[PDB]
């Protein structure tokens, strides 16, 4: 007689990665967000699978097919609103995941952090293509805006965006290729998330204290199993109360109209995180400069592990950098609100002040804060 | 005198198969009982507005 | 232990109810939609069918042949015995109105439809595996395991017939 | 003027978190749409098969479908022909193409009123304010022909004359058809047409709220039960 | 499971040259065609006759189908 | 082949008959709860009422 | 300094799986077909991704979209024919794969063999649904036929067919859901191929002699790297000559017409890789009996490890079982031809004799031949 | 609607708007579209030549 849990190869892999995985005992609710992201990824895989089973990607029938899903298909309204509000919940959990890593110094896991940045890239691209999939007014116009941003690249952008468009504007070829890319990309997300978990598993998890947690480890089962189940239930509570009571609180009303190439909305307001990206674009008044500003505003997480100049890993025992980090979350919120707001005074000046503050905090102010903290603690 | 949870453990919860059996039986009965309760709360909080309330004015 | 396992049992009952409702909702989304249920009711077939001709329409999704049964064809079906086939079927029991007979082209071997006005029996010919059917819908020579089904129909005044 | 008037928050019967729509008001607003609003605005996504079981019964909705004519084809000779509509047919469009709509409505395109509540900010409050906010323009602005003042429409100039007034139609149940009553009924009907899953969604929301209010304390109880052995663990260091 | 240990081999000597020192097609035809003939001789009798009877019953089925479609003059009277 | 034909295996089997049979009843009641059979659920004194 | 190839985690996984994998030195060209199957899988992934990139899944626009791909899109005809002939070559490689597995005693790896069997089920389902995709006449009629063969099941078949149709017959809902399933299920095939290779790496690889290969084992690179590269190049020779010289000889002319539900085809048949199962189900003259004959005729592959009654693993030294195996291969060729042929004399009796002999050889004759073989070699 | 001279982007004009009109105006039989008929009939161009000359 032998133990199948360590003898059988699939079972020994599951045992070594999820069952007898040594984990720090003191990790808080902020560590449930990776499991929440995986659960939400699976939820979107199944939900969008059903949506694609009832959805056709063609310009004169995409909006009609979406309406047919909402009206004629049984529980299709529930399926589509689950998909949309789960994309919102996915980005909420993704931002809290990134914030956990930034606060607790998990970016020192360089390979895991870089794979996370790649996952963020793929998720944002997937969600943009999903947002343009229902072929609404704001969907089509946001697609044109983002593709013109891609066209801001010198000597390549015009041909590159006529290539991406499949023509000269957003049309049937663009919609069909975006449907294919949106359907297929979360499987690359899942494979790269398997790589993400493998790179994390190579070194173990991180405790909120930032210290060596090998002195006090607990198995992943049943402690973090039941904790993850509770986190899944809370996330399902928030998601499902959003779907069933406020299905348009995080949505957009202009998306509920058929797309018109002639008529344009007075405002281009994409989803929250794209509002952040749109504000960091609109900060500086040049095309290539704004494109590089957005690109660096996303790559700055990949640039983060080289900026750690402190002798302490987590921000639990670093109060000045706690203030700087919460000011960073503060102007994340400010830039999201400016992206929501139209282009007048004082939204402009608040925009570039928030942008300069955000970039200066991440580049300059945080390592200087760490140096000051070390020299107060007689570490520099 | 054994208590109520004592009798539940002695009769049903000790054996895992009987635990699953009473889970499934309770799933059936809780499913219907909660359906009746939630529906009754729904039409009491929305009495006089639903089609099942205004149905008799046009059915006959 | 009874109290703790009771808490666990009630939690498992709630999770099982939720999972059953979720899977049932997704399986209902898999199934037919409201427009497909609405199109299952047949409108008036009118009187555009010619004498001795068969018209093919969409009844219960499937192809349905409504054929004007000739007097000679009805006499041949009456002369053909009910006990001489693989299953007990008579012309009067199969067709309520002998002037027009409405059947569904769904064969009982691979679910094929028969070719209109073909075969060795004067009725229909399934060409997927070559089965002959008479005017009564009964199979005479072929690999069909059962006779051709007749959809349920209600006839109003002579210009109005409803199927499905 | 770029400034716009935010519509006020009317206390609808369906405004509550668990409160559904008044189906009698949905019915009344439906004949408001049929006798007033259907001559210009199209309805491409609401059908009589959606009408049944909500505001009309099956026989009433069937006869209401056959009271209007629907083009169907092809014919035996290969043409179109007009037949009485049925429950499977959608609502008849007033114009075949939007160009004909702009021709009949002097350059303005009446949008499809099947997602107008979910499409306009404010929703049914915006619809009620638009229909009840018609007034003479203030001294300072002159509007050319075919344009009417409305402070709730962005740009303040709308291509609609006031469609509704006192006794604009006759209700079948004897309710006095004042302008405010008609606007409220048609706004509730437009809310139903935009979101037909309203009552089922709120019933499912009540079920979800009760079930998760039952499950979250229990799941937290199992979490704290399994986590109890750690949270009461005591440590001691005994060096030699 | 890795190259560190798989089996216990003793007193076995293996010689090999460099691929840059020996040829790539050493007597490809002269010592290769008899090898193919040897392999064919070894496995010709337990392979071919199933395909031979495939060809036989395939031809029989084709000609019998053609004869069944061919009419039979049983109508002289 | 002849591994499971002996007195030890016979008494192990008849010890496991009540547990396996109870598990089969669990599977049956769970399957009819998931699929809502009319043929079973119309005979229980409660659940039949909501079908009407 | 460290050896990065064996110390980097993803790189040491790659090195232990494909670079420094101890492989048998004497494995013949039949061992290349697993790598050929993987490469054909990737080719199908990319090529069908471009097809769905330019494809619309709606009954009004499916055939017109296929014509648009073949004519208007730049070399989308080449993409479509690469996809179709790559599916055909995928089944060629699958048949030679299972032929190697049956002949060389590779079914003794029971977990690997069962994973391969369910992979075969998945590939067959994907290919059937992708043949439903172009919405040709024979495409739609084959969909109706195979789904009614599914409807042969008593008391479950009618409701389950109404469930899988999305309605009352094969219609827009059926076509769109088949599009979604056909897009998505090759990724489950890829994940199960990862599981397949994981089980194989756990159990090692087999040799044509059927012996312990541990005495003479060589690294996979560069030997089987260049051997598999040559196999891929010969595979591309066959695939590209089928694409560029004879694109329709493995195809179907009646698939080049729009699907007419009123007009039935004069002679219906599925594709060439479904022909043996179609012929045996024609041979048994019963609905439930026929569909059960099909399911058990693919499940006898899973039943194969329980039918090994010989003390020799591979058939390299078992001439009687080689004779029976080649009679079996001949019988599958007869079944393919009969499934191609219509229901007339004497194709019925040839099909019944072929199916009876096929089942008799695979279930009765081969173990008795193995026992006779052991007695002739005097093993007891 | 109106009439206009055909450009390059226009396809070949259908002689009948719907197949029912084609069947009614050509005595029941529906002439198939000759866009995939060589690829759709067994024999192909050989079948077309033999059908036209036979
Ligand atoms: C106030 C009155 C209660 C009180 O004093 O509570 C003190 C108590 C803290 O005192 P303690 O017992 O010393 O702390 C140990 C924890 O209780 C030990 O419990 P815990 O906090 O570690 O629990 C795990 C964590 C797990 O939570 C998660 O995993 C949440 C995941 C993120 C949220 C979902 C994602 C979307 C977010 C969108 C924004 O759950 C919570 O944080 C709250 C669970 C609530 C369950 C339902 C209660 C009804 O706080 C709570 O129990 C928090 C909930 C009640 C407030
Ligand atoms: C998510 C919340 C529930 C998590 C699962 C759980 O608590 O399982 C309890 C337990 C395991 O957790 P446990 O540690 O409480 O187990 C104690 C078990 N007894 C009481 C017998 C000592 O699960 C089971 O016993 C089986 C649950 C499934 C039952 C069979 C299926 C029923 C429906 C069929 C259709
Ligand atoms: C498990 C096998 C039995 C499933 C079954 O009969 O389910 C009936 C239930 C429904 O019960 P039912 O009593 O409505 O039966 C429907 C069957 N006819 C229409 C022929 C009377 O079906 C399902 O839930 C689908 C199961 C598919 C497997
Ligand atoms: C919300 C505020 C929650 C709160 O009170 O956080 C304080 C908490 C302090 O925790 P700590 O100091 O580590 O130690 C526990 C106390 N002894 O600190 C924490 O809980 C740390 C929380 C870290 C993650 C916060 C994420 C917020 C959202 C950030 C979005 C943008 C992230 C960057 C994107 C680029
Ligand atoms: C100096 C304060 C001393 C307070 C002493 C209180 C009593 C102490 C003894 C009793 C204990 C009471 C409880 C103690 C709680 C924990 C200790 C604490 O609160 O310490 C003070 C705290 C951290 O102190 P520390 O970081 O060392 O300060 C260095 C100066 N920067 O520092 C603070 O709380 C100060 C934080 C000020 C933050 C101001 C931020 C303003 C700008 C925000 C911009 C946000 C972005 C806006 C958009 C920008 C772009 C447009
Ligand atoms: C998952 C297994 C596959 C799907 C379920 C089986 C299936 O295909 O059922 C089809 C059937 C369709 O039924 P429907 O069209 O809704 O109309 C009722 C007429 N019988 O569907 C039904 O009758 C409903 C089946 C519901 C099954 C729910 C299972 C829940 C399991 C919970 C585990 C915890
Ligand atoms: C095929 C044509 C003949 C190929 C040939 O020459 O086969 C002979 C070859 C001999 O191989 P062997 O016995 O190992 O000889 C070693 C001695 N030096 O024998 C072999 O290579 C035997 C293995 C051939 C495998 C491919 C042929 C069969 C393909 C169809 C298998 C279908 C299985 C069932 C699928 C549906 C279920
Ligand atoms: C023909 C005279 C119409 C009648 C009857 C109704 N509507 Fe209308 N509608 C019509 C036009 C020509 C326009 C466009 C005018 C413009 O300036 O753009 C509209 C527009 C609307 C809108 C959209 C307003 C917006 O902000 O987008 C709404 C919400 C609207 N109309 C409401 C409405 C209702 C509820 C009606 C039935 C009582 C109705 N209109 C009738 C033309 C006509
Ligand atoms: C689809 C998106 C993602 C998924 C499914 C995912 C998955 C996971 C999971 C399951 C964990 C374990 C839970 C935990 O340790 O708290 C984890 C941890 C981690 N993730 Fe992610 N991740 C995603 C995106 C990201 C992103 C965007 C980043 C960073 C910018 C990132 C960086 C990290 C790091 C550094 C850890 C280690 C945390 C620790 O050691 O405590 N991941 N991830
Ligand atoms: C394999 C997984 C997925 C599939 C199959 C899928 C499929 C689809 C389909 C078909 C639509 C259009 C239907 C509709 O909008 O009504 C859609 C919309 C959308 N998708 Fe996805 N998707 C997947 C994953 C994701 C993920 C991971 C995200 C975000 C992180 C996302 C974000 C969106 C968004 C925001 C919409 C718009 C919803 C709306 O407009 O209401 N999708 N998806
Ligand atoms: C459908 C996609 C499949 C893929 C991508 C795949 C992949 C592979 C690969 C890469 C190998 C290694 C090549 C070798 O060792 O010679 C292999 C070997 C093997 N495959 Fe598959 N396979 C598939 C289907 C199947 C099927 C249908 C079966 C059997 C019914 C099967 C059973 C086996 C077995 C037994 C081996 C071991 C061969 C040996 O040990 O010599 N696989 N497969
Ligand atoms: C993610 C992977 C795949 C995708 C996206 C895909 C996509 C498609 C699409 C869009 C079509 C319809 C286009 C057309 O036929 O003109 C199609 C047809 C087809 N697919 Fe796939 N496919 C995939 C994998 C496979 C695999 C693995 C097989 C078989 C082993 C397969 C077999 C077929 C076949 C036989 C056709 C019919 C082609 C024709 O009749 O012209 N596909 N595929
Ligand atoms: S399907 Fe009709 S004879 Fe076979």
């Amino acid at each position: 007689m032998t133990n199948m849990r360590k003898t059988h190869p699939l079972f020994k892999i599951i045992n070594h990665s999820f069952i007898d995985l040594p984990a720090p005992s003191n990790i808080s609710s902020w560590w449930n967000f990776g499991s929440l992201l995986g659960v939400c990824l699976m939820v979107q895989i199944i939900t969008g699978l059903f949506l694609a089973m009832h959805y056709t990607s063609d310009t004169m029938t995409a909006f009609s097919s979406v309406t047919h899903i909402c009206r004629d298909v049984n529980y299709g309204w529930l399926i589509r609103y689950m998909h949309a509000n789960g994309a919102s919940m996915f980005f909420i959990c993704l931002f809290l995941h990134v914030g956990r890593g930034l606060y607790y110094g998990s970016y020192t896991f360089m390979e895991t952090w870089n794979i996370g940045v790649l996952l963020l890239f793929a998720v944002m691209a997937t969600a943009f293509m999903g947002y343009v999939l229902p072929w609404g007014q704001m969907s089509f116009w946001g697609a044109t805006v983002i593709t013109n941003l891609l066209s801001a690249i010198p000597y390549i952008g015009t041909t590159l965006v006529e290539w991406i468009w499949g023509g000269f504007s957003v049309d049937k070829a663009t919609l069909t290729r975006f449907f294919a890319f949106h359907f297929i990309l979360p499987f690359i997300i899942a494979a790269l998330a398997i790589v993400h978990l493998l790179f994390l598993h190579e070194t173990g998890s991180n405790n909120p204290t930032g210290l060596n947690s090998d002195a006090d480890k607990i198995p992943f089962h049943p402690y973090y199993t039941i904790k993850d189940i509770l986190g899944i239930l809370i996330m399902f509570l928030i998601l499902m109360t959003l779907v069933l009571f406020f299905p348009d609180m995080l949505g957009d009303p202009d998306n509920y109209m058929p797309a018109n190439p002639l008529n344009t909305p007075p405002h281009i307001k994409p989803e929250w995180y794209f509002l952040f990206a749109y504000a960091i674009l609109r900060s500086i008044p040049n095309k290539l400069g704004g494109v590089l500003a957005l690109i660096l505003s996303i790559l700055i997480l990949a640039l983060m592990p080289f900026l750690h100049t402190s002798k302490q890993r987590s921000l639990m025992f670093r109060p000045i950098t706690q203030i700087l980090y919460w000011i960073l979350v503060a102007n994340l919120l400010i830039l999201t609100w400016i992206g929501g707001q139209p282009v007048e005074h004082p939204f402009i000046i608040i925009g570039q002040l928030a942008s300069i503050s955000y970039f200066s905090i991440i580049l300059i102010l945080m390592p200087i804060s760490g140096i000051i903290e070390d020299k107060m603690l007689k570490l520099y | 005198s054994p208590t109520i949870p004592s009798r539940l453990y002695s009769l049903l919860f000790r054996r895992t198969s009987t635990f699953a059996l009473t889970i499934a039986v309770g799933a059936l009965f809780f499913e219907r009982a909660f359906d009746q309760g939630a529906d009754a709360i729904y039409e009491h909080i929305n009495e006089g507005k639903l089609w099942k309330h205004i149905k008799h004015k046009y059915e006959n | 232990k009874g109290f703790s396992y009771l808490v666990t049992a009630t939690t498992t009952v709630g999770v099982a109810y939720a999972a059953k409702n979720v899977v049932s909702q997704f399986v209902s989304s898999m199934s037919a939609s409201a427009d497909v249920l609405a199109m299952s009711k047949i409108e008036i077939k009118l009187s555009d069918i010619p004498e001795g001709k068969n018209m093919a329409f969409k009844w219960r999704g499937k192809p349905l042949f409504v054929r004007h049964r000739t007097k000679k064809e009805i006499d041949q079906e009456a002369a053909v015995e009910v006990s001489q086939l693989r299953d007990p079927q008579h012309d009067l029991d199969r067709v309520k109105k002998p002037e027009w007979v409405i059947l569904i082209g769904v064969c009982t071997h691979l679910g094929c439809v028969p070719i209109a006005n073909a075969g060795d029996f004067g009725g229909y010919y399934c060409p997927c595996h070559g089965s002959h059917y008479d005017a009564s819908g009964r199979i005479r020579k072929g690999p069909a395991p059962l006779n051709l089904e007749v959809p349920a129909y209600e006839f109003t005044s002579d210009d109005v017939v409803v199927v499905g | 003027s770029d400034l716009e008037l935010h519509p006020p928050s009317y206390p609808w019967s369906h405004r509550g978190l668990l409160s559904s729509l008044d189906h009698t008001s949905i019915r009344r607003g439906f004949q408001v749409y049929k006798q007033v609003c259907s001559s210009c605005h199209s309805m491409d996504y609401v059908a009589y098969r959606h009408l049944v079981g909500v505001c009309y019964t099956e026989e009433e909705a069937k006869a209401l479908a056959e009271e209007v004519e629907v083009q169907d084809g092809p014919n035996d000779d290969g043409e179109m022909f007009m037949r009485p509509g049925k429950l499977s047919d959608y609502f008849p469009k007033p114009y075949p193409n939007p160009e004909a709509a702009r021709a009949a409505n002097n350059g303005a395109l009446p949008p499809d009123l099947s997602y107008i509540v979910r499409a306009r900010h404010g929703g049914e409050d915006y619809v009620f304010s638009l229909l009840t906010g018609y007034c003479e323009p203030p001294t300072g602005v002159s509007l050319r022909e075919g344009l009417y003042f409305n402070p709730y429409f962005p740009g303040q100039a709308i291509g609609m004359a006031p469609p509704i007034y006192t006794e604009v139609l006759e209700y079948d149940d004897g309710t006095p058809a004042t302008m405010s009553q008609v606007a409220k009924d048609v706004a509730t009907f437009l809310r139903w047409a935009s979101e037909p899953e309203h009552d089922h969604r709120k019933r499912m929301g009540l079920k979800m709220l009760l079930m998760m209010g039952l499950l979250l304390p229990l799941t937290y109880a199992m979490k704290r039960h399994k986590w109890s052995v750690l949270k009461s663990r005591k440590l001691a260091y005994r060096p030699p | 499971r890795e190259f560190g240990n798989l089996a216990r081999i003793r007193h076995v000597i293996s010689y090999s040259l460099s691929p840059f020192e020996q040829r790539a097609f050493p007597s490809y035809f002269s010592k290769g065609i008899p090898n193919v003939l040897r392999r064919t001789r070894e496995r010709i009798l337990r392979v071919a006759p199933p395909f031979v009877v495939v060809y036989l019953i395939y031809t029989w089925g084709n000609q019998e189908f053609e004869q069944s479609k061919r009419k039979n003059p049983a109508m002289y009277e | 082949l002849s591994r499971f034909l002996g007195p030890r295996y016979r008494e192990l089997a008849r010890n496991w008959i009540p547990t396996a049979g109870m598990w089969g009843t669990v599977g049956a009641v769970g399957l009819v709860w998931a699929t809502d059979w009319r043929l079973i659920l119309d005979w229980v004194p409660y659940i039949n009422g909501k079908f009407k």
